[PDB]
RNA sequence: UUGACAUUGUGAAGAGACAUAGUUUC
RNA sequence: GUUCUUUGUAAAGUGCCUUCGAAGAGUCGAGUUGUUUGGGAAUGCAGCUCUAAGUGGGUGGUAAAUUCCAUCUAAAGCUAA
RNA sequence: UUGACCUCAAAUCAGGUAGGAGUACCCGCUGAACUUAAGCAUAUCAAUAAGCGGAGGAAAAGAAACCAACCGGGAUUGCCUUAGUAACGGCGAGUGAAGCGGCAAAAGCUCAAAUUUGAAAUCUGGUACCUUCGGUGCCCGAGUUGUAAUUUGGAGAGGG
């Protein structure tokens, strides 16, 4: 049961797994009932959108925050800038999130600019009756494409005062490398005498 | 803190300008109040020392303060709570039988 | 769970596609292939949208 | 497809194709990677030297991110500018006005210095730097500048 | 309210006032059926902060569960088997006393729904607990629109499908990373990661 | 089967320590 | 969409000042046994022994002492897709 | 002697409820060996089969005692991926998840712990009437060993 020069495989299937083969031959299928689902449901929902309005955010984890990608909701601060109260907030088609947090004001800023541009380019029908139809868009998302802030400019004047960036980078490194045994250095040497 | 930067190092980060939320009272679910404060003070005198608690002091008063806590350590969880029960009781101690 | 359907590249998909546009004029071809178009004025054959 | 497939063809001959005197039977050599280090011992050391045993450090709970970093030399770099731009840029090498490069934004955490690029400045801005490529990109008047 | 003293109290269960308490207590319980209706919660404020209510419709039950391991059934200790499961002894049952307890009311009050229970006494050979319950086709329930989810049929013995606040323990259900073997529900979250997944266009 | 712990409480004489007041242990 | 009763001397939202701010125990936790998990000086579960606190408590995937930091708020509960 | 209260009983007492079935899928308990390791005990088969208890049209999970370590994310479920990887493993045969990212769908909340104390403000039931999935009057009863209003940590309460 070994021979030849191949690849060595790990082929887990020791386990009665005929049992538990999904096959998605109801993909098809699925597809037509979430488009109906959805056709649905835009008619019950009235002249509203199908989605909510959504924060920005910047991601997390070293490898992704480069990017800037749809939240949850909108943060009981932004909301408060933004001036309206979250129990409404909740009411008008804007997600809000009790557990997110501000901490950064760039963020902070563009999110209640979020808000001011949702508020106004949206309409709320009175309590009343009259319901003077207005037909429905959507999208909150599409009408209000969450993008990527621009950093810096193209072109720009060269500025080298000298000091290798590699260097910089050895010496910051090393720096937190024995930041703990200098201050044992520090100790030590204060308990002199 | 703000942040250096760069890449890798001490305050390690991109720099944002930075700030500092609203507190949440989730973070002051720990805080005494003075009705708890009151009650349990108050249960404390009626329901008195429970036996380990006697051992303890009387363990204090004569073996020192590392003994005990030692032992309050095994009879508790851990060294972190065997801490605080044995301070509890140097205070059971200091503001009774003494002033 | 045998495997029913069958991945082509989208971009060979066109080429194939493209192939069989071009081949419908050249009508030696479409002749070759049923379709008795002997007495048709041209080929390609364009009629009026009004169609 | 079926049609094609030698079974067809070894029809009408006894053995299948597998032997008189070996036959085809169950699992002659034990199942799987059986016999490793014993009857199939000369197959493992040449063709899997390495296979058995141990070597450094466990890691409990790595998580690849931590180490996201993707490697762009300057043998690219001028990539990362569309082409019309670029050869704008090219001509007209200069201080006063040089392009910046997010290397960052372009998705690369480091770069590093394979092979010559032409003397036109460059605003280098990256997370890491080889030291030759920090050094080629200063001979070519650029900047290396450290963002995060 | 008296409810924070008795709450503070209660934790004093080593205390001179409490042990004179809980000796009686556990003496008199041992006299009474194994199972048998409670006229009122012994723990007021215990019961109280678990759902209880003082009005018609809710129902308590004390009853016991003896202590100890699982003894695993077999005869002679006879396994039969590769030794790994020759064990017979040691072995420890992966419910809680107290969930056994919910279920021998729960059987006990069909009419019932088991909302929670509380411990309330132990002894070398029996652990004690008072179980609390709903009366579903009480009208003091039906209507009260903060009880009557107990009245819809999902929730048919609760005690049975570890779905009370035991069952959850002992089912595993919690967030985090301490918990990724059971949390979906560890039977549930097994067959997922065990299905093979063919599409039209195999990826 | 043997030991420890828990179920486990109340007196009394006697041993045992802060080092010959009685909280504590056999 | 219409139409009738006004539910009110009712109910709800928001700004500033001040004083407060109650928050689940034989549980958390620990020891040990056994089972289980990819979980490794111990991933969950259980039995028995021990058993908390309130600037506390849990988690931070290598045991421990010390000192900080980050992050949630357990031991009660409902909920469509 | 008379009347309570606590606790425990009885009735063919007035009205209700549970059983059994089905069980593809669902929530638990319990629990193998054949097999693989070319032998075999740990391992594997498998947290599988058989046995037991319990639901629904879905069940379960669910508004964090979460993930993280970032410029931080933000209920749950599932798909794609992470990955045959980190890790476990007579470190042998074998096993083996998670965080981030895309997507489907989206949704949020309730108690406990508080003096209404210038007024138990709450509720089962019987009964007569009614515009009967209910309302109103009245009478027993429940309930202060606490039924409503009020508050749920995002807070929130009392004063001004
Ligand atoms: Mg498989
Ligand atoms: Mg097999
Ligand atoms: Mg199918
Ligand atoms: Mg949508
Ligand atoms: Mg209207
Ligand atoms: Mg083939
Ligand atoms: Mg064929
Ligand atoms: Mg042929
Ligand atoms: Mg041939
Ligand atoms: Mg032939
Ligand atoms: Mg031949
Ligand atoms: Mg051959
Ligand atoms: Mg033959
Ligand atoms: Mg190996
Ligand atoms: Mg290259
Ligand atoms: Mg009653
Ligand atoms: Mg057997
Ligand atoms: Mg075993
Ligand atoms: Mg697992
Ligand atoms: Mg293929
Ligand atoms: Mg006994
Ligand atoms: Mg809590
Ligand atoms: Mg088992
Ligand atoms: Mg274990
Ligand atoms: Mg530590
Ligand atoms: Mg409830
Ligand atoms: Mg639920
Ligand atoms: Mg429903
Ligand atoms: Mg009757
Ligand atoms: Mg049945
Ligand atoms: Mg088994
Ligand atoms: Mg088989
Ligand atoms: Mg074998
Ligand atoms: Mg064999
Ligand atoms: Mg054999
Ligand atoms: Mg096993
Ligand atoms: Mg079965
Ligand atoms: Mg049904
Ligand atoms: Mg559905
Ligand atoms: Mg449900
Ligand atoms: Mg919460
Ligand atoms: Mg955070
Ligand atoms: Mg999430
Ligand atoms: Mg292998
Ligand atoms: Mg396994
Ligand atoms: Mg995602
Ligand atoms: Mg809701």
């Amino acid at each position: 049961a070994i021979s030849k020069n191949l690849p060595i495989l790990k082929n887990h299937f020791r386990k009665h797994w005929q049992e538990r083969v999904k096959v998605h031959f109801d993909q098809a299928g699925k597809k037509v009932s979430r488009r109906n689902a959805r056709a649905t449901r835009a008619a019950k929902i009235a002249p509203r959108p199908l989605d909510l309005l959504r924060p920005v955010v910047r991601a997390p984890t070293v490898k992704y925050n480069r990017k800037v990608r749809a939240g949850r909701g909108f943060t009981l601060a932004e909301v408060k800038a933004a001036g309206l109260t979250a129990a409404y907030a909740r009411t008008i088609g804007i997600a809000v999130d009790h557990r997110r947090q501000n901490r950064n004001q760039e963020i902070f800023d563009a999110n209640v600019q979020r808000l001011k541009e949702y508020q106004s380019k949206i309409i709320v029908f009175p309590r009343n009756g009259k319901a003077p139809e207005a037909e429905q868009v959507l999208s909150a998302a599409a009408t209000f494409p969450i993008a990527q802030p621009a950093t810096d400019v193209e072109a720009r004047a060269v500025q080298d005062n000298g000091e290798s960036a590699f260097r910089t980078l050895r010496l910051a490194r090393s720096e937190k490398k024995f930041r703990g045994i200098r201050e044992k250095r520090a100790r030590e040497k204060a308990e002199a005498e | 803190t703000v942040k250096t930067g760069i890449a890798i190092g001490l305050n390690k980060g991109k720099k944002v300008t930075s700030m500092t939320p609203a507190p949440k009272i989730s973070y002051k679910k720990g805080a005494a109040s003075n009705r708890t404060k009151f009650v349990r003070s108050l249960v404390r005198e009626i329901a008195g020392l429970s036996p380990y608690e006697r051992r303890l002091i009387d363990l204090i008063r004569n073996s020192g303060e590392k003994r005990a806590r030692k032992v309050a350590k095994k009879r508790l969880g851990s060294f972190t709570r065997a801490k605080a029960k044995v301070e509890e009781m140097n205070n059971i101690i200091a503001a009774s039988r003494r002033h | 769970w045998r495997k029913w359907n069958v991945k082509v590249n989208h971009n060979e998909k066109r080429y194939a596609t493209a192939s069989a546009i071009a081949a419908t004029a050249v009508a030696s071809l479409v002749l070759a292939r049923g379709h008795r178009v002997e007495k048709i004025p041209e080929i390609p054959l364009v009629v009026s949208t009004d169609l | 497809p079926s049609r094609f497939t030698k079974t067809r063809k070894h029809r009408g001959h006894v053995s299948a194709g597998k032997g008189r005197i070996g036959k085809h039977r169950k699992h002659p050599g034990g199942r799987g990677m059986a016999g490793g280090q014993h009857h199939h011992r000369i197959n493992m050391d040449k063709y899997h030297p390495g296979y058995f045993g141990k070597v450094g450090m466990r890691y409990f709970h790595k998580q690849q991110a931590h180490f996201w970093k993707p490697v762009l030399n300057l043998d690219k770099l001028w990539t990362l500018i569309p082409e019309d731009k670029r050869d704008q840029y090219l001509k007209s090498a200069s201080k006063e006005t040089a392009p910046v490069i997010d290397t960052l934004a372009a998705g690369y955490g480091k770069i590093l210095g394979k092979g010559r690029i032409p003397n036109v400045p460059v605003i280098v801005k990256a997370r890491f730097v080889s030291k030759l490529a920090e050094e080629k990109i200063r001979a070519a008047g650029g900047v290396v500048e450290l963002i995060a | 309210g008296a409810y924070k003293y008795l709450e503070e109290l209660q934790r004093k269960k080593q205390s001179d006032v409490l042990r004179f308490l809980q000796r009686v207590r556990v003496w008199e319980y041992r006299q009474k059926n194994v199972i048998h209706r409670a006229a009122r919660p012994t723990r007021p404020d215990k019961a109280r902060r678990l759902g209880y209510k003082a009005k018609q419709g809710f129902v308590i039950y004390r009853v016991r569960v003896r202590r100890g391991n699982r003894k695993r059934p077999v005869p002679k200790g006879a396994t039969y088997g590769k030794p790994t499961n020759q064990g017979v002894n040691e072995l420890k049952y992966q419910r809680s006393l107290r969930a056994t307890a919910e279920e021998r009311v729960g059987r006990r009050a069909a009419n019932l729904r088991v909302l929670n229970s509380y411990w309330v006494n132990q002894d070398s050979t029996y652990k004690y607990f008072e179980v609390i319950l709903v009366d579903p086709q009480h009208k003091a329930i039906r209507r009260d629109a903060r009880y009557n989810w107990i009245c819809d049929p999902v929730h048919k013995h609760r005690e049975a499908r570890g779905l009370t606040a035991t069952g959850k323990k002992s089912r595993g259900i919690n967030k985090g990373h301490k918990f990724n073997n059971t949390k979906a529900g560890r039977r549930k979250t097994w067959k997922r990661q065990n299905t093979l997944s063919l599409w039209r266009y195999r990826k």
